[PDB]
Formats: C-alpha cells, sequence, structure tokens
C-alpha cells in the first residue's frame, strides 16, 4: 500500500460477492427485498421475516452456496423503526470461504418461527435472544430462560431496560434469605454526551430530511 | 438420559454496557470474555473495530 | 495490550530474548506431557472412544476450533481467511481423524507445537516500525509529542473523551481463538461509541453441543467431555 | 394496519381458553410446590396469590399481548416443579421485606418530594 | 504546613471542617484521620521566584517528556509575577 | 543446576532424556532488568514534507455499502473459488 | 477409481464403494424432480445449468479419484452427500415458490442504517 | 397478502404489562420528548437532529460516606434516539408512558450580508472590522 | 498444510504384538509414568519463598494509584478530569473548585479500589502523569471503606511510594 | 419564483438571490466549518475556516461574503477544499496555547471539535508560540486572551448586539490584541453571552472556572424567572447541583442570549 494508514481494499472479492448477491436474489424474487455488499467485502442479504427457513435452507444446501456455518444469531433493538427488532443470522461456508449475513425486520408480539430445523445449533441460540430482547420463537423446543435470573422479569437487552435494571439482591438476616429490592445505588451512572455537535464523515450523512 | 447445561450463573451485562462504554473503555471487556485467552480476544476487537475505520496497523 | 490501530506500547528491550530461552526450553515441557499422558492406558480409557461427534453434526451444531478439528473437518481460520499477518507464516493444522476426546487431545498438543513453530518464525522475522498507526484520530499521540505540539494534545484530547467516531455499518469479524471461533459482531451508529456488540462464544455452540455429546456415556465422562470442550463461563455466558 | 398475525390466538375467546387450563395448572400445582420447597406460607395464600397477578394484567385487548404473556405464564409453573428455581425466587413473589409503600397523597408529601 | 480545628480535627488543603456534632466523625473515633501534612498552597508559595530576562518563556516543568505539556506563558505584567497554569511556578523577569 | 551428578543421572536416566541441557527454571542467560534506554522509531508519515491528511482518510473513505439490488444467458457463480485440498504436511505428514 | 480408500476422514461419512453411478442416478433425479418446476424460474436454470455439466464427465470419466478435481468439492462420497442436499432442496423449493414478487416491500425505511 | 389466518386488532398497541416497567415506574414517570438543544458555545449543529426518550428526575441524596449522588431512579439514565417523531410517539404508545412533547425550534432564516456593514444611509454599517 | 495425528498402522508382525502383549501384561507404559515422576521428585522446587523473596515484576506494572506531585512540592493534577472520562469503570470522581492562588485544582479524587480495574489508562490519560499505579500490590484490607479511597489518602500514598515510581517511569516514560 | 437555481456538489437546489454559500449549505444539510461567523452577528469573513473551493474556480472562495449566482457548483468535500481547511486551521492553531487540560472549553470547543474532523494528526510547528498578556474586563468572565484566535466575534457582538463600543483589536501584524486597550470594564446587561459565542477558552465565567466539564454535566431544559421576559435556558446539572446556565435557541423570546442576571 502507498498509503499503509489507510486500510488496503479488496476489489475482486467485492463483485464476486456482489454477482453471489444478485444470485440468490433472482432465485427468490419473493423474499429477498435488500442485498448489499459493503466496503469491508460484507454481503448482506435483507429478508422477509417468513423467510427464516427458506432461504437458509437454501444457502445450507444449494451447489454454489454450501452456507451451512450458523455463526451467531443476534437483534438489533432499534427505538425508531416500527420494527425494534432486527434478528440477524449469521452464515459461513466451509467451501467457499465466504460469510452471509441475513436480516428479518419482526415487531415484539410479531413471532418468528424457529430455526433449529434448518439448524439445530440455533436451538440454544433463541433461548437468549428471547430473553435479552424478548422477540418470541415459533414452534421451538424450549424458549428457556439461561442468562436472566430464574424469574426475572423483563428483557434486558432492550434499550428501555435500564443498566441497573430494577431488582437489587441482599442477605436479609430476618427472614435468613436473599430477597429482592427496588435498585438504589451507591453512585448513579454519569452519563457522558460524548456526541460531537460538528458533522463527522460526510460520507454517511442522511439525506436534507 | 439427556442433561441440561444450566448457564447464567456467571452472566454479566458485557454487551449491555458496551453500548454505553466507548470503544476504548469497551476493549478491557474482552480480556474479561474468555478470561483463560487474554491477548486474542482484543485480537478479535481491534481486527472488528478497525476494519470499520477502514485503518490497517503497521507491520511491526 | 491489543487496541485498535495496532498495540499500545512497544516490548522492553530483550524481551524477545527470554521469550527465545522459554521457547527452547518449552518442546520439551510438551514431551513431558505426552509422556505422561498419551501413552497411558487409564488416560486413554477414559478418553478414546468417548464423546465422538459426526462431521456433519458437530458443523452444524455450529461448532468451532478444535471440536471441527478434532472430528476430521478441513477448516482453520488461520489458513482459509488469514487475518494480520498469519498468511506470512506456515503451519501444520493437526487434523484428527476419530472425532471423539482423545483425538481432539492429541490435536491440542499438536496445536501447541505449531504455536511453538509461530513464535519461531516470527522471532526471527521481527521487522523494525512503529507499534500504532500513524494517524492521530485513532492512535493518541506519543507523550513526548503530547506535551510539544498543538494538535498532538487536541487529538489526544478528544480521543481520551470522547474517543474516535466509527463510520456507521455493521461487521461480524472472525478469528480463530484457540477454545474455536470467537467472533466480535458490532453495529457502529456513527458516533464515538458502539450501538450493540454480539460476541460469537465457541463455547456457547459447544455448550449448546453438550446435549449430543453426553448421549450413551457414563457421568463420570460427562466430566471427561466438559473439559475437552473448552469451555471457560466467562466466555459462553457473556 | 389493523391486520396482523396470532402468535397463538385468533380471537380473545381462545385467548381466555388458553389462560384457563394454565390458571387450572397453577390452581393445582400450589400444595406440592410449598411441600417440597419446604415453605412457611399456607396453601391458600399461594391460592389467592395466584389470583393476585393474573388481575392486574387482567385488563388488555389485544389477543397477542395476552396470549403472548401467557406463554410468559406458562414459563415459571414448570421452573417450579422441577425445582429449578430457588426459595429466594418464589418468596420474591410474597414481597415481604419491605416497609409498606405510603398510599395517602399526605403520607407522600412526608416521605419526600417524589410522586 | 496544616492547622487545627476545634475539635482537633486536623483540616485538609481543601479546607474540610467537621462540625461540633456532625453525627459523621463516629466513624473518625478509634482510628485516624489520614491528612497529607504536606499542603499544596504553601509548598508553592515559598518557592524562589525565578528570574528570567524575557517576554516569553517555556515552562516544561524540568524533563520536558517527563514533565508537564509546556506552555509559552507570557512575561509582561509587571504587577504580578506570570506563572505557568501546570506548574505553578512564578516566574518573574526583572525590569523588562 | 547444585544438583551433583549422581543425582543427574538419576533424573536423566529415569525421564530418558538428559535435562542439564534445558531446565524448566532460569538462570543467568535472562536479559538484565535495567536494560539501556530505547530509541523508539518514528512514523511513516512523520515527514514535514508533503504530509497532508487529505491523503490519509481511513475513516473518511468509507463508504456506505453500494446498492446493487433495491426492492423500489445468465451465467453460474459461486461467492469465491471453491477452496484448494491442502497436501500433508512436508516436515511431518503422519503423526 | 482404484484400490477403495480406507476411510473419508470425516467421521460419520462412509466410503461409498460404487459412488460414480450413485452420482449418475442422484443427478438425474434432481433434473427429474426439476422438471415439475416452470421453465421461467431462475432456480431451475441456475441448477439445469450445473447438473448436465456435472453429469456429463461423471457419465464420461469413471475415476473418482480424477472426479476429484473434475467437480473440486473434495472427496466423491460428500459430493454425492451434497448432491442429496440438492435434492432436498429442489423437493423444498417445490413449495416455497419464491418466483412471486416480494410478499411485502419493507415497511418504510425499516432499512437505512444509521438512523 | 400476509395471508396466515389473518386476525385484525384495533386496539392501540401497548406492552407495559409484558415488558415489565413497575408500577411506580410506568404512571409516575412524565416522560418528555424533545429534539435536544445544541449547546450554545458550540456552532457545530450535528446535535439537533434526533429525537430523545428523556424522564423526569427524581431525588439525588449524598451518600454518607463520600458524598456521592446515590439516587435510586433506575430509569434516569436512559435516553433513546428517533428518527423522527411520529416514531418516537409510538414508543410513548406501546409503552404507554406520560406524554408531552416539544416541536423542532427551526431556524428562522437569516437574511445575512456583506455590503450591509458599509452602507450609505442605513445604519447597518459596522462600527468595527 | 496441515497433518494427521492419529493415524496409527500397528504393524502385525510377530515383533510388535509381543511388544504390544508386553505393554499390557507387564505394566511398561504406566511405569514410565513412575520413573517420569520420580524425575522431577529429585529436582528442585522453583518456589519463591514469599514474603521473604518476592515474584519478578517490571517497570510497567500497574498496583495501588499515587497521585503525585513536582520536584517544587506542588499536585500534578490539575483538574485535567480526562482521568474519569476514560476510565471504563468510572472509579474516579473528581470536582475541582477555585483556589485561593488560582492554581484550582480538586478537592475529590475519590477512587474505589473495588470499582478500578488497574487499566493503565490512568497514566495514559492525565498529560502531567498525576495519577499513576504504584508497584504496591500488598494493600490488602478488611474492612470495605477503606478500599474506598480518597484525595488525601491517594496524595499520601504519592509521598510514600515516590521514591519508587520516579524512577519507574524513569526508565519507562521512553517507551510511553 | 425568483429564487436562483444552484448546484451543490451535486443536487440542485433553488435559493433566494443574495443568500451567500453558507446559508445555501445548510438547505441541504451542509454546515461548512466556520469561526468568524455568526448567524444571528454581522459578517466577519476573516477566520478563513469557511473556504471552500467551487467548481471551475481558479480560487478558493470565502463562503462567508460570497453571494452565489446562477449554476455555481459548492465543491464541498472536493480536494483542494478539504486542502484549504487543512492549511487555514493549523494556521489558527499555530500560536495556540497548550491549555486544553486547563481550559474550561475542553469538551465544548469548536476549534477542538472541528480540529478532530477537519484537520491534521500532526505538527509541523518548530517556533516559539505567541504569548498575549492577559486582561481584566470582569469578576464575571475570565480573560486568557493567549488562547484567542481574533475571530472578532466579541468585538461585533459589543458593537451591535450588546449596543456598547468598548471592545476591538488594537496591534498589528501578529500582535493582534483584542480588547479595550486602555483598562475598562465590560458591564452590559448581556455582557455575559460573550462566552457562549466565543468558539475557545479566550473568555470564561469566572463563576463556573474550573467546576465541571462538558462531558459530564447533565443538561435539561427550563425557562428564565428573573425576568418578565421568560426566556428558554438550559440546566446544566451534575452530581446533583446545578453549575452553570446556558440561553437556549429560541427566536421569539431569547434568540440565544440571556441577560447578566439570568446566567
Ligand atoms: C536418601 C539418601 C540419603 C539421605 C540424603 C543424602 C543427601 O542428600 O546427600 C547429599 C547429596 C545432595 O545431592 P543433591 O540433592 O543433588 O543436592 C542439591 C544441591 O547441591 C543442594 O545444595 P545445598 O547448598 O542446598 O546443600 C545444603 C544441604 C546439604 O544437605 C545434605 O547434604 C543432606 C544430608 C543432611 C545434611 O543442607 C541443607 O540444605 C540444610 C538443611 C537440611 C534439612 C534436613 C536434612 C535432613 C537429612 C536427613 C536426616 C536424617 C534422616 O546427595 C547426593 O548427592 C546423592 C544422594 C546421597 C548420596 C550419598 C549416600 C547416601
Ligand atoms: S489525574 Fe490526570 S487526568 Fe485526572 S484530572 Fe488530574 S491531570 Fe487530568
Ligand atoms: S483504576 Fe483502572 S478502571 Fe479505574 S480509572 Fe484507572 S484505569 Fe480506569
Ligand atoms: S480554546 Fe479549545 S483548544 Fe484551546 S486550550 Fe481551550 S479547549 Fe483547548
Ligand atoms: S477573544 Fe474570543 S470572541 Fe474575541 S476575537 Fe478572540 S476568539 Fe473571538
Ligand atoms: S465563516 Fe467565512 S471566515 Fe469565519
Ligand atoms: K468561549
Ligand atoms: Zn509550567
Amino acid at each position: 500500500d502507498t498509503r499503509p494508514t489507510i486500510r488496503p481494499r479488496n476489489d475482486v472479492v467485492h463483485k464476486q460477492l456482489s454477482a453471489f448477491g444478485q444470485y440468490v436474489a433472482e432465485i427468490l424474487p419473493k423474499y429477498v427485498q435488500q442485498v448489499q455488499v459493503s466496503c469491508f467485502n460484507e454481503l448482506e442479504i435483507f429478508i422477509h421475516p417468513d423467510g427464516v427457513i427458506p432461504v437458509l435452507t437454501f444457502l445450507r444446501d444449494h451447489t454454489n452456496a454450501q452456507f451451512k456455518s450458523l455463526a451467531d444469531l443476534t437483534a438489533v433493538d432499534v427505538p425508531t423503526r416500527q420494527n425494534r427488532f432486527e434478528i440477524v443470522y449469521n452464515l459461513l461456508s466451509l467451501r467457499f470461504n465466504s460469510q452471509i449475513r441475513v436480516k428479518t425486520y419482526t415487531d415484539e408480539l410479531t413471532p418468528i418461527e424457529s430455526s433449529v430445523t434448518v439448524y439445530k445449533a440455533a436451538n440454544w441460540y433463541e433461548r437468549e435472544i428471547w430473553d435479552m430482547f424478548g422477540v418470541f420463537f415459533a414452534n421451538h423446543p424450549d424458549l428457556r430462560r439461561i442468562l436472566t435470573g430464574y424469574g426475572f422479569e423483563g428483557h434486558p437487552f432492550r434499550k428501555d431496560f435500564p443498566l441497573s435494571g430494577y431488582v437489587e439482591l441482599r442477605y436479609d438476616d430476618e427472614v435468613k434469605r436473599v430477597v429482592a429490592e427496588p435498585v438504589e445505588l451507591a453512585q448513579e451512572f454519569r452519563k457522558f454526551d460524548l456526541n460531537s455537535p460538528w458533522e463527522a464523515f460526510p460520507a454517511y450523512r442522511q439525506p436534507p430530511e | 438420559r439427556k442433561c441440561d447445561p444450566h448457564i447464567g450463573l456467571l452472566h454479566r451485562g458485557t454487551e449491555k454496557l458496551i453500548e454505553y462504554k466507548t470503544y476504548l473503555q469497551a476493549l478491557p471487556y474482552f480480556d474479561r470474555l474468555d478470561y483463560v485467552s487474554m491477548m486474542c480476544n482484543e485480537q478479535a476487537y481491534s481486527l472488528a473495530v478497525e476494519k470499520l475505520l477502514n485503518i490497517q496497523p503497521p507491520p511491526r | 495490550y491489543i487496541r485498535p490501530g495496532g498495540v499500545h506500547q512497544d516490548l522492553p528491550l530483550g524481551l524477545l530474548d527470554d521469550i527465545y530461552e522459554f521457547s527452547k526450553n518449552f518442546s520439551f515441557r510438551i514431551d513431558e506431557l505426552e509422556e505422561m499422558l498419551t501413552n497411558n492406558r487409564i488416560w486413554r480409557n477414559r478418553t478414546v472412544d468417548i464423546g465422538v461427534v459426526t462431521a456433519e453434526d458437530a458443523l452444524n451444531y455450529g461448532f468451532s476450533g478444535v471440536m471441527l478439528r478434532g472430528s476430521g473437518i478441513q477448516w482453520d481460520l488461520r489458513k482459509t481467511q488469514p487475518y494480520d499477518v498469519y498468511d506470512q507464516v506456515e503451519f501444520d493444522v493437526p487434523i484428527g481423524s476419530r472425532g471423539d476426546c482423545y483425538d481432539r487431545y492429541l490435536c491440542r498438543v499438536e496445536e501447541m507445537r505449531q504455536s511453538l513453530r509461530i513464535i519461531s518464525q516470527c522471532l526471527n522475522k521481527m521487522p523494525p516500525g512503529e507499534i500504532k498507526v500513524d494517524d492521530a484520530k485513532v492512535s493518541p499521540p506519543k507523550r513526548a509529542e503530547m506535551k510539544t505540539s498543538m494538535e498532538s494534545l487536541i487529538h489526544h484530547f478528544k480521543l481520551y473523551t470522547e474517543g474516535y467516531q466509527v463510520p456507521p455499518g455493521a461487521t461480524y469479524t472472525a478469528i480463530e481463538a484457540p477454545k474455536g471461533e470467537f467472533g466480535v459482531y458490532l453495529v457502529s451508529d456513527g458516533s464515538s461509541r458502539p450501538y450493540r456488540c454480539k460476541i460469537k462464544a465457541p463455547g456457547f455452540a459447544h455448550l449448546a453441543g453438550l446435549d449430543k455429546m453426553s448421549k450413551g456415556h457414563m457421568l463420570a465422562d460427562v466430566v471427561a467431555i466438559i473439559g475437552t470442550q473448552d469451555i471457560v463461563f466467562g466466555e459462553v455466558d457473556r | 394496519g389493523t391486520s396482523v398475525k396470532p402468535i397463538f390466538s385468533r380471537d380473545m375467546n381462545e385467548a381466555k381458553r388458553r389462560v384457563r387450563e394454565l390458571y387450572r395448572a397453577w390452581y393445582r400445582e400450589v400444595p406440592n410446590t410449598v411441600h417440597l420447597f419446604q415453605l412457611d406460607i399456607s396453601v391458600k395464600q399461594g391460592r389467592d396469590k395466584v389470583r393476585e397477578m393474573f388481575m392486574k394484567n387482567a385488563h388488555v385487548t389485544d389477543p397477542r399481548v395476552v396470549d403472548l404473556l401467557v406463554i410468559k405464564g406458562k414459563m415459571e409453573l414448570e421452573e417450579t416443579i422441577n425445582v429449578w428455581k430457588q426459595r429466594t425466587h418464589i418468596m420474591r413473589f410474597f414481597h415481604e421485606t419491605e416497609a409498606p409503600r405510603p398510599t395517602d397523597f399526605l403520607s407522600k408529601f412526608y416521605v419526600g418530594h417524589d410522586p | 504546613g496544616v492547622r487545627t480545628s476545634p475539635t482537633g480535627e486536623k483540616v485538609t488543603h481543601t479546607g474540610q471542617a467537621y462540625d461540633d456534632g456532625d453525627y459523621r466523625r463516629v466513624r473518625f473515633s478509634d482510628r485516624q484521620k489520614e491528612v497529607n501534612e504536606n499542603f499544596a498552597i504553601d509548598l508553592i508559595a515559598e518557592q524562589p521566584v525565578s528570574e528570567v530576562g524575557s517576554r516569553v518563556i517555556s515552562c516544561d516543568g524540568g524533563g520536558g517528556a517527563l514533565g508537564h505539556p509546556r506552555v509559552y506563558i507570557n512575561l509582561d505584567k509587571e504587577t504580578k509575577t506570570g506563572t505557568c497554569g501546570y506548574c505553578g511556578l512564578q516566574f518573574r523577569q526583572p525590569h523588562h | 543446576a547444585s544438583a551433583t551428578r549422581v543425582i543427574q543421572l538419576l533424573r536423566n536416566w529415569a525421564s530418558g532424556r538428559d535435562l542439564q541441557a534445558k531446565l524448566q527454571l532460569r538462570y543467568q542467560e535472562i536479559s538484565k532488568r535495567t536494560q539501556p534506554p530505547p530509541k523508539l522509531p518514528v512514523g511513516p508519515s512523520h515527514k514535514l514534507s508533503n504530509n497532508y491528511y487529505c491523503t490519509r482518510d481511513g475513516r473518511r473513505e468509507a463508504m456506505p455499502p453500494s446498492i446493487v439490488m433495491s426492492s423500489q444467458e445468465k451465467k453460474a457463480v459461486t461467492p469465491a473459488p471453491p477452496i484448494k485440498r491442502w497436501e500433508l504436511s512436508k516436515d511431518q505428514p503422519y503423526l | 477409481a482404484g484400490l477403495l480408500k480406507k476411510t473419508t476422514g470425516l467421521v460419520g461419512l462412509a466410503v461409498c464403494e460404487t459412488p460414480h453411478e450413485r452420482l449418475k442416478i442422484l443427478y438425474t433425479k434432481i433434473l427429474d424432480v426439476l422438471g415439475q418446476i416452470p421453465k421461467n424460474a431462475a432456480y431451475r436454470k441456475y441448477t439445469e445449468q450445473i447438473t448436465n455439466e456435472k453429469l456429463g464427465m461423471v457419465k464420461a470419466e469413471p475415476d473418482v479419484k480424477k472426479l476429484e478435481e473434475q467437480l473440486q468439492g473434495g472427496q466423491i462420497e460428500e459430493v454425492i452427500l451434497q448432491a442429496e442436499n440438492e435434492l432436498s432442496l429442489a423437493r423444498k423449493m417445490l413449495r416455497w415458490k419464491p418466483w412471486e414478487p416480494l410478499v411485502e416491500e419493507p415497511p418504510a425505511n425499516q432499512w437505512k442504517w444509521p438512523i | 397478502t400476509q395471508d396466515t389466518q389473518l386476525i385484525a386488532v384495533d386496539e392501540k398497541l401497548d406492552i407495559t404489562t409484558l415488558t415489565g416497567v413497575p408500577e411506580e415506574h410506568i404512571k409516575t414517570r412524565k416522560v418528555r420528548i424533545f429534539v435536544p438543544a445544541r449547546n450554545n458555545m458550540q456552532s457545530g449543529v450535528n446535535n439537533t437532529k434526533k429525537w430523545k426518550m428523556e424522564f423526569d428526575t427524581r431525588e439525588r441524596w449524598e451518600n454518607p460516606l463520600m458524598g456521592w449522588s446515590s439516587t435510586a431512579d433506575p430509569l434516569s439514565n436512559l435516553v433513546l434516539t428517533f428518527s423522527t417523531k411520529e416514531d418516537a410517539v409510538a414508543f410513548a404508545e406501546k409503552n404507554g408512558w406520560s406524554f408531552d412533547v416539544e416541536e423542532r425550534k427551526v431556524p428562522k432564516p437569516k437574511s445575512k450580508s456583506y455590503g450591509a456593514n458599509f452602507s450609505w444611509n442605513k445604519r447597518t454599517r459596522v462600527s468595527t472590522k | 498444510t496441515y497433518k494427521f495425528v492419529n493415524m496409527r498402522e500397528p504393524s502385525m508382525d510377530m515383533k510388535s504384538v509381543t511388544d504390544r502383549a508386553a505393554q499390557t501384561l507387564l505394566w511398561t507404559e504406566l511405569v514410565r509414568g513412575l520413573g517420569m515422576t520420580l524425575s522431577y521428585l529429585f529436582r528442585e522446587p522453583a518456589t519463591i519463598n514469599y514474603p521473604f523473596e518476592k515474584g519478578p515484576l517490571s517497570p510497567r506494572f500497574r498496583g495501588e494509584h499515587a497521585l503525585r506531585r513536582y520536584p517544587s512540592g506542588e499536585e500534578r493534577c490539575i483538574a485535567c478530569k480526562l482521568c474519569e472520562a476514560v476510565c471504563p469503570a468510572q472509579a474516579i470522581t473528581i470536582e475541582a473548585e477555585p483556589r485561593a492562588d488560582g492554581s484550582r485544582r480538586t478537592t475529590r479524587y475519590d477512587i474505589d479500589m473495588t470499582k478500578c480495574i488497574y487499566c493503565g489508562f490512568c497514566q495514559e490519560a492525565c498529560p502531567v502523569d498525576a495519577i499513576v499505579e504504584g508497584p504496591n500490590f500488598e494493600f490488602s484490607t478488611e474492612t470495605h471503606e477503606e478500599l474506598l479511597y480518597n484525595k488525601e489518602k491517594l496524595l499520601n500514598n504519592g509521598d510514600k511510594w515516590e521514591a519508587e515510581i520516579a524512577a519507574n517511569i524513569q526508565a519507562d516514560y521512553l517507551y510511553r | 419564483s425568483n429564487l436562483i437555481e444552484v448546484f451543490v456538489d451535486g443536487q440542485s437546489v433553488m435559493v433566494e438571490p443574495g443568500t451567500t454559500v453558507l446559508q445555501a449549505c445548510e438547505k441541504v444539510g451542509m454546515q461548512i466549518p466556520r469561526f468568524c461567523y455568526h448567524e444571528r452577528l454581522s459578517v466577519a469573513g476573516n477566520c478563513r475556516m469557511c473556504l471552500v473551493e467551487i467548481e471551475k474556480a481558479p480560487k478558493v472562495v470565502a463562503a462567508c461574503a460570497m453571494p452565489v449566482m446562477k449554476g455555481w457548483n459548492i465543491l464541498t468535500n472536493s480536494e483542494k477544499s478539504k486542502k484549504a481547511r487543512e492549511g487555514v486551521m493549523e494556521f489558527l492553531l499555530a500560536n495556540h496555547p497548550l491549555d486544553c487540560p486547563i481550559c474550561d472549553q475542553g469538551g465544548e470547543c469548536d476549534l477542538q471539535d472541528q480540529s478532530m474532523m477537519f484537520g491534521s494528526d500532526r505538527s509541523r510547528f518548530l517556533e516559539g508560540k505567541r504569548a498575549v498578556e492577559d486582561k481584566n474586563i470582569g469578576p464575571l468572565v475570565k480573560t486568557i486572551m493567549t488562547r484567542c484566535i481574533q475571530c472578532t466575534r466579541c468585538i461585533r457582538f459589543a458593537s451591535e448586539i450588546a449596543g456598547v463600543d468598548d471592545l476591538g483589536t488594537t496591534g498589528r501584524g501578529n500582535d493582534m490584541q483584542v480588547g479595550t486597550y486602555i483598562e475598562k470594564m465590560f458591564m452590559s446587561e448581556l455582557s455575559g453571552n460573550i462566552i457562549d459565542i466565543c468558539p475557545v477558552g479566550a473568555l470564561t465565567s469566572k463563576p463556573y472556572a474550573f467546576t465541571a466539564r462538558p462531558w459530564e454535566t447533565r443538561k435539561t431544559e427550563s425557562i428564565d424567572v428573573m425576568d418578565a421576559v421568560g426566556s428558554n435556558i438550559v440546566v446544566s446539572t451534575r452530581t446533583g447541583e446545578v453549575m452553570r446556565i446556558l440561553p437556549r435557541m429560541h427566536e421569539d423570546i431569547n434568540e440565544e442570549w440571556i441577560s447578566d442576571k439570568t446566567r
């Protein structure tokens, strides 16, 4: 690189992924709403909520995809979107050493039928997406709590949920049992507003709205 | 017959507080994530963050 | 130590020498273990043919690292997708062919030796140069430059209070952490702080597969399979 | 906008149908739970308490909210009978360690400057 | 230096002083209240006033790399000996 | 090191190898803890000649994801060439 | 071809002693089920492209050892396994039928990160 | 168009009962909304573009030992970000919080000039440049 | 590149099986374990005699914090306020005021030892290198209150370990 | 109607004739970096940070005082525009004193923020910095004139907005000392607002001096009660008390200035 400071880019993978992005797009014009290949050679397949089985089964068993490695499933709670939750699958191909990202919008009540049949790895990887966020997964073997406390109330990763939560424990000599009380902190979280009032990088700027 | 590995007995905010700590402040979290592989976690974080910044570290 | 943009500091003078002395003597210590356990019947019978998995279930279960390589799956992040300088070094990935507890154990001890190979190569080919990027907007300026140059002081000030603002987007980066595939997926909102960070914990998938492991095995073998699954709960519990 | 997905129930009838046997199950479980968990509270207290949390949310209209919270309320009765929770996890529902919070306007005014 | 309060209660450089009752002082008895006998204000005041004959003087504070960020304090106000903000050393200049 | 020769044969014979060649602990071989002061290098873009930040803008050179198909005769391709079967180990293929 | 290799190096996946004709009869089967899906379909055109073409030399070249690099997809014993997976997909998307336009356009600007 | 045994619910959407914000933290929180006001000594305006979800500040008492800001308001240190306000209001309905808004203070367009600083009859002539 | 780790081809000659039968019948491999472990029995231990001898450390070590001061005696901290901003545990809490002289320093530098992480960001934060971690690590205690530090406690520790940390940053500031 | 058409970095936008380059920029959302121009305080044109190259231009135009006409594409992100920004910003920063850890503007300084976005990452200075003797124009506002960048925003504010002529820039060349020359006392009822207009720590509030920092101070919106005008103001609260009061943006009530008593 002539400029060693900035990270070199790989264009060869860029259109090759872009070619594969159109590829999967033409097979399913019913499901694939949006395909996007980012600057860092990462491809994203935006699908409809009821596409968890079809496209994943497509990516898992296709001759030209063979994406059978379920990397992770994550939600991105975005309050300003009418669909707050954004379930994100990550897929990995052993044969083509590439990565696949598919995202589905979902509301709180609207369920997502479980992808356990496609990948059995998602069995445990839904018990926390129901825990942290509260998105319910339909026709799933078990939705048990494995991160939150036994009988804990709420979905902590939701951004309407406080960092300190609501309940704090303490052993009580009156009852010989640790019990919960409303949280009161020794010191409150001194929040910092670090968003500079002067505009950042103009590339990703939103259009005049 | 069956075994249920009830996890959670060490569950922490981690990702929850990362939403409130800056990138530099969030770096020590990964050291405590896979606490036996100290430097390898930060490798993942630094590789990720510098990828978004489109900045590559010097060869040294 | 490992910070975005390189490393925080440079090594103390002579540190490469002492680690070189350790590297020379360490291979003996690996031989020490193999002598102790590898041929011992008691260790094998508590480990061989225990917790075996097929290649397809291991891959479908989301496993990574040794959990796949032990079952014969031909895959390794450093080789297939070489991050950092891992491309300019050769190492022999220890692929097993049984998938039971024993194969992973031999896979690990060979990975110990193959790790020692990396130390030797990077030691004989350690290049000179700076330790962080030459961009104060993401790398704090040198302490000497801090106390003499204004732009260093401003950039140091804004970096330690506001921090660098990361361009918006999403990225799931992947490295082969000795557990397995430790990946971090973060979404940047365009501010100076992360918006949401999800981490791919190799133990999470592995602990998820612990059910299929324990099928048809002794209770005194559940401890054995738990041991080889390289689970640390700080990692699996996030 | 109005048209939406029935996660389990078309109408509040089958939503109220769902709450019934789970209410039946929750009322059947009380004598055994207190027995093996080794508590001091009375069986009726569990019954009148199992009554309690059924009512503070007995005002919704969307059949998704009720039936999603049905599987939510589904999700402790098995968590109890398989002794997964601790004693501290169901006396938590019997909130008892705290002082009784103030109800009259004068009492809040006396305690502090917080509605 | 350090002063003494009516309750003894050796005052700190900040000026904290528990009152007569001040029930929080019960933590102090049977223990000792940690006081830094060296007070910042009166260990810089007696320091000699430097005499440098120039309008602009660098104020790195000794060991430029190891000191404090170097400032370029002005020395023209003959009423008040110009001092570095970081250092606190009072630089005066002889008769312009 | 301290250890007399007769002990050394006992350790060497029991373990089947010589151990005085390399030992678990340390000795005089370590670098002294008072190494001379270093002279760390300068940055590649530390030059006071043409060095405008308009050239290196890693954060600013980033581009939002490229639009390729949006909701609002063909060939068959793959996201990458299929992997290459790596050969066995040259130093020691069969352990 | 040659001597039947003892193991594939992947536990669980065994060695099929008659691989060439099994790969043949699989490839016809996916061609057969691909008859149902109408011509205008893109998925049909894609796999009608790589089936017969990959059915070509497996019909012509009988040496599975050379068949390894003919398909550049690893060992034949899992290529047929992958061929089975393609057959599973043909059965699966014979229900999915994704050739219709989108079920729904994305509600307003739910995309367009950042917010 | 989404024919998976369709149902229609005209009740205004709320999730307060299953989200689980406690009873004294749902009705006793006067949640207000505004566009964040720019700090007046910062000419940059890349802060007056979003909407927030701030709450009402509660009692903040100093810790007896070392003078903290010990506070029993769990919801105090949370602000959300909303692109427009109709999505912001929608969040209020689903969580059923107390409501009040504040319209954007858009800049009235100041007709600037440079020749006005040197006029012949108008007093807009500047006294210093 | 790669290599196999368990491909064993046990030769079926009358020779090797006799060795295999010898291995199982006479516990040869187990005897190796005895002879192996016996070898280290006759070797010296590497057990440091604490506290008569400590472990080996480095000049960059991070331990108990201690606010330092200039050779004149004035405190280094200048209400810089960067330290808590970069501190990822918010243990630092600092409030400044006007001072009588005008060198308006802080009244409070309470850092909670049960909150801090010994991050190392503290020294990198303030340009006047006011707060640093001393090499001490034996500052254990029995009551949680003592671990809660305050401006007097740090400054006292700075006056205590001043002889040590001054040389530590003397031999390490070139790296920094 | 008469709204002249003009392009900005591409996209075209109609605009009232006589509008300067800036005032067309924020119509699409462009905030060109500025130091000497305030939207409700005259036009200075001296900072030269607003300098943006225009299409076909052989010279970068001063965007503040340049009236735009037909079809003038604003090359905002163009290389030479950012080149002009880089040069001019390091010139302003040349003689600036290293006071950020001790300057109250730290964390909310326009000179600090823009150098992060539109600025270099290292220094090329190898000389001695200029030092300006401090002044004293009140116990309500501090004067550290070495931090001044001579944006002249203070003197204009006094001349028109405050209606008092007591501020100016004595000297010549680098000795551009802005103040009152003679010893004077800046008593106006709107005097406290020169703290907010100043982009640097040149003038800061003595009562607030060395008490808090911008990142830690929580902000709340309230009203002024010290006068019947009822000015909208933002209250700074941190650790559970109030430190400083800032005027809010309300063109009908207070614009962005408040009385000294309220501040
Ligand atoms: S200790 Fe350092 S960072 Fe903290 S206020 Fe003092 S100078 Fe600033
Ligand atoms: S002690 Fe550690 S955690 Fe606390 S502020 Fe210093 S570096 Fe951060
Ligand atoms: S004016 Fe800004 S850049 Fe200058 S010292 Fe003050 S805060 Fe730092
Ligand atoms: S003192 Fe402040 S307002 Fe006045 S000219 Fe200088 S920078 Fe501008
Ligand atoms: S805005 Fe044109 S020079 Fe300040
Ligand atoms: K100012
Ligand atoms: Zn100084």
